[PDB]
């Protein structure tokens, strides 16, 4: 049929659907994704100041600085073995280099 | 048991007495407004009370899914579609009596067989 | 876990 | 229980009521204050019978009336008469509260009291409270409940 | 699952299917509410409109509403469609004359099968039907449209419920409890049923966290 | 005997409020007073309504007691009415509050001004912190009083502090926002003095995560 | 062998009937209070005694059916572990869960779980576990049994060390 009530067996298909979409640690991912995508910007508009006014924020993908050096991308394996922080840099468009400014490094939650 | 306010101020009225005629008045203390009492009952305290027993009996009571339903014939329209709840007072001292609401007609009835109420709360 | 005045 | 009783469940019952602490709060349905100015002559239809009476003339006193309504069930269960409760209120405010009450063969249990310008209902809502909370009718001061067992 | 000593019942673990509200801006909802007959609180004269429902958003009393039934219908339809974010909690407390909305972060919720009449048919049924299950089983099978968890939310089949909203629903344990000898070896069950079910559990074994999911029987 | 409490927060987008029943059953005149932040007395709730521009007994009781027929709740309020009887208008109400947050040298003008500020910004801030929103807070505080009373009158249970519907689990996101906010507040503090120290931020984010210290 | 099973099932069905008959009673307002106990208190008291003596006699029914060759019954007879209670929960009936000495409380508004209707004081609703461990618990009985569970764990955790302190 179609249509067509579900048996209790059919539960598990619904559940597999849930986990296929979200996996086991979705409250970690989701929360941190919220922080980055919207909450982070929000914090920076809740200031300025006086005029210096902060505008848009960008978060880079994970990079290491230095040695050296010589800023290059950082993979978790390398960060783990070499005792580093898996962070990305933060940058803000400011009002009176070109034309953002480096304000610190954000530890990035994996995946 | 019922409260009156100034016609002018909408402030509370307080009981005075006309001595030489022996009657009860309420005066305002914000102007000179006065009126007779519609009743000598100034104040009442109920140690053992029913008020609030049937709180929450609202037009939409039946579209409430968490409420138990039964078959007891409504003593008014004789309809057998009701919801029922126990007493909404939140005393230790309450009975375990049931209050029903007739979903066809709005009528409140009880399983209380020692019933000395007419209207509820 | 048994009954009142025994175990929870 | 005293040697030689102890089997007499009814004597146990008596001792229970003599020991268990009971205040007016334990026995009262409601308290009300009325303006009821003619001593004399009540406004309450139901109290004319009790005002009848006295009946005396033996050989004052505000228009305000405090009126308590007592539960016969809780009264019996504590071996309390009208005269007992009445006399107990009375010898708390002795000569500065006028007190009468409906009788034991009367159908409703009723205590009426008057303070013997203004203020005064309250001072009287206080008296009301000094009554419910702080008069001891029967029993002993800390003893909140008493259960019999065999 | 909780530690055995000092931490007992103070460290906890989330059950397999719970998630956590991440927060959504409440303004579209507040806006919608006024379009829909929510009298502002500078209008509310109680002695003069007593049966009114109190409307709260994130703890704010924004106003009052004279027919919450219809408002609640629409609010439910809107979330089941995706027009209000599924994460948003909406509770009507009928007897209490209160309708409460929550759009803030950190509310813990779980999904359940929605139950409707139907139609039809009819008595009350789950809105999931075998045709939906097929599409799931067939999107599973490949590894054509993806029929995913999100499809189920969007088609009003399944719905998120926080402990607060959970106050106002009636939940069937087995889907079998939505219909109309006894094997001695089975455990005894007690239904009633019921006829008034709004939701149904996906599977009861879902109250367990990760550790306990591993224990047989 | 009883308290009604709100801890009003902001999204954004702190300041707790307590409505207290000075009572105990079988005690005379059970009044209700509110604890406002910065004020060094509990203020009789009637003075607060009058501070918000709700003046007649009638309208204040209206905000609190929504059933005209509920003489029981109404009677629990007479002592409140008597409690604020000396204050008969908004200016007087404000001074009364103001004086309780203000040294004795301070001029009437500014006293009142202080009480307006507190009521605007420090009282029930989750409703608003701005400008002419007094009707909203009056009804809200009326609401709290209602809830206090329904409990004092044995009509509702006291609230269950272990109900999960009323907890919130903070996670990576919100935890990091409270740090980041503080750490952005330095740098943003600082600069009131290139020439941005990027280390302010990197270090504190990393400190809190390295040690578990919020 | 149940036989015993039929009898145990029927023993419990019996106590659900005494509990039902007391509910109807107390809902008519016929139950009389005792002295110095509420209606509700003395209602609960009756329900807990019916439920307890049902559990009790269901466990007894199981222990008589155990035969001499029965290994558990042999441990018992020898005195080497465990007790009546053990055998009874396993084979007959886990019985009443309880937090703070009462039946499972209405943690939701007037209900213990959202699968019930409001104002339901039936055994099922308030945590009588009807099934033995053998038959396994229903989800409701599972949760209520965890509730009772935790209460015991917490009390174990409060002595360790409340007692290593008394002894000192
Ligand atoms: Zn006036
Ligand atoms: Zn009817």
């Amino acid at each position: 049929d179609e249509s067509a009530p579900i048996t209790a067996e059919d539960s598990w298909a619904v559940i597999s659907a849930f986990f296929r979409e979200k996996g086991l640690v979705s409250q970690q991912l989701d929360s941190f994704n919220q922080f980055v995508d919207y909450t982070l910007q929000d914090i920076i508009c809740e200031d300025s100041t006086l005029e210096i006014s902060f505008g848009k924020i960008y978060v880079t993908k994970p990079m290491v600085n230095e040695s050296d050096g010589v800023t290059h991308a950082l993979y978790p394996q390398e960060a783990r073995l070499r005792n580093l922080t898996y962070s990305s840099g933060l940058f803000v468009d400011v009002k009176k280099e070109s034309g953002k400014v480096f304000i610190g490094r954000l530890p990035i939650m994996l995946r | 048991t019922t409260f009156r306010f100034c016609r002018d101020c909408n402030n509370m009225l307080y009981p005075r007495e006309d001595k030489e005629n022996n009657r009860l008045l309420f005066e305002c203390r914000t102007c000179s407004y006065v009126e007779e009492a519609g009743s000598p009952l100034v104040y009442r305290h109920e140690l053992i009370t029913n008020i609030g027993e049937t709180a929450g009996v609202v037009q939409d009571i039946g579209s409430d899914p968490t409420l138990p339903r039964s078959d007891r014939e409504c003593p008014k329209c004789h309809s057998r579609e009701n919801v029922f709840f126990q007493s909404q007072q939140r005393r230790k001292d309450t009975s375990m009596v049931l209050f029903f609401v007739c979903l066809s007609c709005s009528h409140i009835f009880t399983s209380d067989q020692k019933n000395k109420r007419t209207q509820f709360s | 876990i048994w009954g009142i005045g025994c175990n929870p | 229980l005293e040697p030689g009783h102890a089997a007499d469940q009814e004597q146990a019952k008596l001792i229970r009521s003599a020991i268990e602490h009971t205040t007016l709060k334990s026995v009262t349905i409601a308290s009300e204050i009325y303006y009821d100015p003619d001593p004399r002559s009540t406004v309450i239809p139901e109290d004319e019978e009790i005002i009848q009476l006295h009946f005396s003339l033996l050989d004052q006193q505000s228009p305000w009336l405090l009126r308590l309504e007592l539960d016969r069930a809780a009264m019996n269960d504590k071996d309390l008469t009208m005269g007992q409760v009445g006399e107990r209120i009375k010898q708390t405010f002795k000569n500065d509260l006028f007190v009468i009450w409906s009788e034991d063969n009367d159908e409703k249990l009723i205590i009426r009291c008057r303070v013997v310008e203004a203020e005064e209902d309250h001072m009287l809502k206080k008296i009301e409270n000094t009554m419910l909370e702080n008069i001891t009718l029967r029993g002993v001061e800390n003893i909140e409940r008493v259960v019999m067992m065999k | 699952e909780t530690p055995e000593g000092q931490a007992c019942g103070l460290v906890k673990n989330l059950s397999l299917m719970s998630c956590i509200s991440v927060g959504t801006d409440p303004m579209p909802i507040i806006t919608f509410l006024s379009e829909w007959g929510m009298e502002p609180l500078e209008d509310y004269v109680p002695h003069q409109s007593p049966d009114a429902t109190r409307v709260f958003v994130n703890g704010v009393w924004h106003g009052v509403h004279r027919n919450p039934a219809r408002l609640m219908e629409t609010l439910r339809t809107l979330r089941r469609k995706g027009d209000i974010n599924p994460e948003v909690s909406m509770i009507r407390d009928i007897r209490e004359k209160e309708l409460k909305i929550f759009t803030d972060a950190g509310r813990v919720y779980r999904p359940l099968f929605i139950v409707e009449d139907d139609e039809s048919l009819g008595h009350k049924e789950l809105k999931v039907r075998k045709g939906h299950i097929a599409k799931l089983m067939a999107t599973e099978y490949q590894d054509v449209e993806e029929y995913t968890w999100s499809s189920l939310l969007n088609e009003g089949l399944v719905e998120y419920i926080d402990a607060e909203e959970e106050e106002s629903i009636l939940i069937a344990m087995q889907p079998e409890d939505l219909e109309p000898d006894v094997d001695p070896a089975k455990r005894i069950r007690v239904s009633h049923h019921a006829t008034t079910f709004t939701h149904c559990e996906i599977h009861p074994s879902m109250i367990l966290g990760v550790a306990a999911s591993i224990i047989p029987f | 005997s009883h308290v009604a409490e709100i801890r009003s927060a902001l999204e954004k987008g702190i300041s707790t409020l307590q409505v207290k029943l000075y009572g105990r059953e079988g005690s005379s005149a059970r009044t209700i007073k509110a604890t406002l932040p910065y004020i060094k007395q509990d203020i009789p709730i009637v003075i607060i309504f009058r501070a918000l521009g709700i003046i007649p007994d009638g309208e204040i009781l209206e905000h609190i007691c929504y059933d005209v027929n509920d003489w029981q709740m109404l009677e629990m309020l007479k002592p409140c009415v008597e409690d604020g009887f000396v204050i008969q208008d908004r200016e007087t109400a404000l001074d009364f509050i103001g004086r309780r947050g203000t040294a004795l040298g301070i001029k009437k003008e500014k006293r009142i001004q202080y009480a307006k500020d507190i009521l605007q910004k420090e009282f029930l801030p989750h409703i608003t912190q701005l400008e002419g929103f007094e009707s909203r807070k009056a009804f809200f505080l009326g609401y709290m009083i209602n809830r206090l009373l329904l409990c004092a009158l044995d009509r509702k249970d006291q609230d269950d502090r272990d109900h999960f519907g009323k907890k919130r689990l903070d996670l990576a996101g919100p935890l990091l926002a409270q740090l980041f906010k503080t750490l952005f507040k330095k740098l943003t503090k600082d600069i009131f003095r290139l020439a941005i120290n990027a280390k302010t931020i990197t270090s504190g984010l990393k400190y809190a995560l390295a040690t578990g210290n919020w | 062998d149940g036989p015993t099973m039929r009898e145990i099932t029927e023993t419990i069905a019996e106590a659900k009937k005494k509990v039902l008959d007391v509910t109807k009673e107390a809902q008519a307002n016929l139950l009389t209070a005792k002295h110095g106990m509420t209606l509700r208190e003395s209602f609960e008291d009756n329900v807990v005694r019916f439920l307890n003596e049902a559990r009790d006699k269901a466990g007894r029914l199981a222990e008589v059916n155990l035969k001499d060759l029965n290994n558990v019954k042999q441990m018992v007879m020898a005195g080497s572990k465990g007790s009546f209670i053990n055998i009874a929960q396993m084979s007959a009936c886990v019985g009443q869960q309880s937090v703070e000495g009462k039946r499972i409380a209405f943690g939701f508004v007037d209900r213990t779980l959202p699968h019930f209707s409001k104002d339901d004081y039936s055994p099922e609703s308030k945590g009588f576990v009807e099934n033995s461990y053998l038959r396994g618990l229903t989800p409701q009985e599972f949760f209520f049994h965890a509730m009772g569970g935790r209460e015991g764990l917490i009390d174990t955790a409060v002595k360790t060390a409340e007692t290593g302190y008394i002894q000192r």
